[PDB]
RNA sequence: ACAGCCCCCCCGGCAGCAGCACUCGCCGAAUCCCGGGGCCGAGGGAGCGAGACCCGUCGCCGCGCUCUCCCCCCUCGGGGG
RNA sequence: GGAUGAACCGAACGCCGGGUUAAGGCGCCCGAUGCCGACGCUCAUCAGACCCCAGAAAAGGUGUUGGUUGAUAUAGACAGCA
RNA sequence: CCUCGGUUGGCCUCGGAUAGCCGGUCCCCCGCCGGGGUCCGGUGCGGAGUGCCCUUCGUCCUGGGAAACGGGGCGCGGCCGGAGAGGCGGCCGCCCCCUCGCCCGUCACGCACCGCACGUUCGUGGGGAACCUGGCGCUAAACCAUUCGUAGACGACCUGCU
């Protein structure tokens, strides 16, 4: 986690070398804070990355009423080249944040799942 | 669960086993009970058999053939103690009937299995030491029931090779704690973490 | 048979109620099912107290039967029952447990991955022991 | 990856002896055996997720045989665990004694 | 009358003056009641019975509850009652091992409940007396007095019996 | 006495105080703050004012700032006293 | 709610959602005690188990548990043996 | 294709006692293993079902530890154990693979589908018709009709027929 934004809605980074997630969007609601935590103080935030920023584009449908072509083109979403810019600048100073612990690394590799003895009540996150 | 309970009928006091049996059976899920000779029931022997040849006199006049049918084996009579406790007549009730098997002794598939035990229908801790019990096994056998002793044979047969069994495992175990005073060196990283986050006193 | 007793000076350690989890001294016997009961070094002001959250231990101390706190706290404090008890097996597992309840997601994961590398070290050993002790041959 | 949701059972609908109050309906958790433990549970998005004959559009991704009746924890029911849960429809009687889904979604930790 | 775990009340009343006597007599009562209003009304029952008064011609002056001055301490209580049976009315002398003169009634209530199906409306308290352990006559009160007494807990059966509902391993009941 | 217990003292002192060492109450003009779950959203022209004109951000109630002037603390005019 | 029931107990009724109760209940049927409930009493070879209510008396018991009154006893009781 | 849906890791087992248990080890007896007597431990069960095992992001450079007498074969052939409902399990010989998979690190990449549900397994699920593709194998009864009369209201039954 990062900063919540303007919507409230989170701004996260489990950096995409480690398990495929970009800067993204999530809402507070549909997530588990667990206890663990880096000190990701004095690590710059772009100011451009705003809900704006974030916000999904759309493409149809402008000049076009009745569908007989079909305008199924566009629907392959691009990965823009700021996009991955500001992905590479905010992980080049959180990666090493994350390697100072140990395994931690392999903790966000991993993903979460329930065992059939484990139950969420009974877990501390 | 998902997966079947299977619960060993020894020392289990008769109605609180089967309720504990109903309301799991109601709930979806698949119980087996093994060894339902070994039930006991509370009060001494000549009052239980006393309650059972009073069900046996419980019988249609007009036609026998179709009034109460009084089944001598233990497990059929849990089973009927446990028809007792569901609501039969239903779809519901008659779908949780299915979900139960009873056995006396303990059949192939499940003796190479780990069975369960309920406490609260346990004779030790349900009843008082000084009060009186009878074996459902005893009851059916003087009641009507043909294969005590074959089951006893069976029974004594199992053991002799749970024996062995168990023998092999404490072997393999003896073995397991020698292995692990054979490397400690290469162990104690790990061992310091299991201890710090509590397993492995 | 029996080896644990209940008596004057005798240690219990609280399994259910209001002061569950601590050690006290019986200080007397009230009617077959209560004691009155003290811990002053471990906070539990003398109160009644029922046999059936009760679990003895060990630690026996002499002190006379409905004495003050003073002398019970004397006798607890010298051969201090706390490092004791912290010492005896029992309440090490009581801590293991504990610290096993508080575990987070993260000691999760690196409870798991040293007992993976743990375990896997233990059965090569016990397979090489068993091939060890496999080459018996003698009439 | 995971299983994800905690394993429930439907055990009835809110009743007296001789009625039956279908909108609502009692949970039963697996693991969760005492009132005080069903706080966690509260306000928890549930399904009941079956199949059925025809095909039906399935969000993010192709048709298939799964449908679901969604619904919520409200309350804690009893002593022992029990839940009670509103769902968009009320669910059908053939469910009873068969799996609920607790989706963890609305998390409050 | 029901009850909970009793308090033991100092209710103090009088009639109310007339002119007869400017300045009535006062009369106190120990009441071993659930709580203040049925302490009075109590009260009122007993006073009734021995004095010729009245809850609408007298007045009750004090009602406050009566603290144990030693709650730290096991002693022995003498309880003197009376009660109907079903066939008559009887005298009983008590005795029960408590911190509290109250808690030492409720035993009393209790017992008196179980071993002879005497409800509370039937008995009447009318003496609580704390006694010498050298003064008691009941065996089962005489046999805690002993400087060394020493007795194990033979049999625990388990309380948890529901957690777990299911196990693999039968409970020990010796600790 | 080579432990202790009870009562009165010639009188107590300290801390705490219906105790965050869970022994035993009744309460709140002697009572306030914060949080979580559930169910619900019925109504639809509220403008004494400009003589309304973008869809009345309106009444009652509780507040803040300006039409006075000094300073203080952060930002680089903005924010907080 | 009392299994069942014109009259009992609770409560009187438009169609619904939420909350809470009454009388009555909470092993399973069957919602709810899956409380580490409290103290005792009781073993029945016809046990007992809740208003109306759906079965019992006089009289007995060296079964057991309380209680009342009286009596004997180291100037040696009681019971056994002589 | 048609239809039926459930489920969303596994535990492969002493006997049991409860006013007692469990484990380990030296001497005696009986087939090199078990049973006794010692002795040593544990017992609010830690050799613990309040437990154990497995643990799913995948790969690429890349070092250190574990191993290297190691794992994989719907790969062949052989053997053994299991009968209470064995519908199962285990061990050898030959061959073909990789040195990877386990832990801690280096290094970057993968649709990063722009906050969102039925995701994730058992599963190559069960059942039914049908097309193609190969190999190895089989060529039968029942009933009616007839007959019998040990049978019989009629059915049914006992029988005979190169
Ligand atoms: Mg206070
Ligand atoms: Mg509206
Ligand atoms: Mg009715
Ligand atoms: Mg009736
Ligand atoms: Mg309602
Ligand atoms: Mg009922
Ligand atoms: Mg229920």
């Amino acid at each position: 986690f990062l900063k919540q934004l303007a919507s409230g809605l989170l701004l996260v980074t489990g950096p995409l070398v480690l398990n495929r997630v970009p800067l993204r969007r999530t809402h507070q609601k549909f997530v588990i804070a667990t206890s663990t935590k880096i000190d990701i103080s004095n690590v710059k935030i772009p100011k451009h990355l705003t809900d704006a920023y974030f916000k999904k584009k759309k493409l149809r449908k402008p000049r076009h009423q009745e569908g007989e072509i079909f305008d199924t083109e566009k629907e392959k979403y691009e990965i823009t080249e700021q996009r991955k810019i500001d992905q590479k600048a905010v992980d080049s100073q959180i990666l090493p944040k994350i390697k100072a612990i140990p395994q931690l690394q392999g903790y966000l590799r991993s993903v979460f799942a329930l065992t059939n003895g484990i139950y969420p009540h009974k877990l501390v996150f | 669960e998902v997966q079947v309970l299977v619960l060993d009928g020894r020392g289990h006091l008769l109605g609180r086993l089967a309720a504990i049996v109903a309301k799991q059976v109601l709930l979806g899920r698949k119980v087996v009970v093994v060894r339902c000779e070994g039930i006991n029931i509370s009060g001494n022997f000549y009052r239980n058999k006393l309650k059972y040849l009073a069900f046996l006199r419980k019988r249609m006049n007009t036609n026998p053939s179709r009034g109460p049918y009084h089944f001598r084996a233990p497990s059929r009579i849990f089973w009927r103690t446990v028809r007792g406790m569901l609501p039969h007549k239903t779809k519901r009730g008659q779908a949780a009937l299915d979900r139960l098997k009873v056995f006396d002794g303990i059949p192939p598939p499940y003796d190479k299995k780990k069975r369960m035990v309920v406490p609260a229908a346990l004779k030790v801790v349900r009843l008082k030491p000084t009060r009186k019990f009878a074996y459902l096994g005893r009851l059916a056998h003087e009641v009507g029931w043909k294969y005590q002793a074959v089951t006893a044979t069976l029974e004594e047969k199992r053991k002799e090779k749970a024996k062995i069994h168990y023998r092999k495992k404490k072997q393999l175990m003896r073995l397991r704690k020698q292995a692990e005073k054979n490397v400690e060196k290469k162990i104690d990283k790990y061992t310091e973490v299991l201890k710090t986050h509590g397993l492995l006193v | 048979v029996f080896r644990r007793f209940v008596e004057v000076g005798r240690v219990a350690y609280v399994s259910f109620g209001p002061h569950a989890g601590k050690l006290v001294a019986i200080v007397d016997v009230i009617d077959q099912n209560r004691a009155l009961v003290d811990g002053p070094c471990t906070q539990v002001r003398r109160q009644a107290m029922p046999f059936k959250c009760m679990q003895l231990t060990d630690f026996i101390l002499k002190f006379p039967h409905s004495a003050h706190q003073k002398y019970v706290r004397q006798a607890w404090q010298k051969a201090d029952i706390n490092t004791k008890w912290a010492a005896t097996r029992w309440a090490k597992k009581i801590e293991a447990r504990e610290r096993k309840a508080k575990m987070t997601d993260f000691d999760r994961f690196k409870v798991m991955k040293a007992k993976k590398m743990r375990n896997r070290i233990i059965k090569n050993e016990v397979k090489k022991l068993q091939k060890a002790a496999l080459l018996k041959a003698s009439p | 990856s995971g299983r994800l949701w905690s394993k429930a059972i439907f055990a009835g609908y809110k009743r007296g002896l001789r009625n039956q109050r279908e909108h609502t309906a009692l949970l039963k958790i697996e693991g969760v055996y005492a009132r005080d433990e069903t706080e966690f549970y509260l306000g928890k998005r549930c399904a009941y997720v079956y199949k059925a004959k025809n095909n039906t559009v399935t969000p993010g991704g192709k048709p298939n045989k799964t449908r679901v009746i969604w619904g919520k924890v409200t309350r804690a029911h009893g002593n022992s665990g029990m839940v009670r849960a509103k769902f968009r429809s009320n669910l059908p009687a053939k469910a009873i004694g068969h799996r609920i889904r607790v989706m963890l979604y609305p998390s409050r930790i | 009358k029901a009850s909970g775990t009793l308090r033991e009340y100092k209710v103090v009343g009088r009639c109310l003056p007339t002119p007869k006597c400017h300045t009535p007599p006062l009369y106190r009562m120990r009441i071993f009641a659930p709580n203040h209003v049925v302490a009075k009304s109590r009260f009122w029952y007993f006073v009734s019975q021995l004095k010729k008064m009245k809850k609408s011609s007298g007045e009750i002056v004090y009602c406050g509850q009566v603290f144990e001055k030693s709650p730290l301490r096991v002693k022995n209580f003498g309880i003197w009652l009376r009660y109907d049976s079903r066939s008559g009315t009887h005298n009983m002398y008590r005795e029960y091992r408590d911190l509290t003169t109250a808690g030492a009634v409720t035993q009393c209530y209790r017992d008196m409940g179980a071993r002879h199906r005497a409800r509370a409306h039937s008995i009447q308290i009318m003496k609580v007396e704390e006694i010498a352990a050298s003064k008691c006559r009941r065996p089962a009160v005489k046999q805690f007095h002993d400087s060394k007494i020493k007795f194990p807990l033979p049999h625990r059966v388990l309380r948890r019996q529901h957690k777990p509902r299911f196990t693999t391993k039968r409970p020990n009941t010796f600790f």
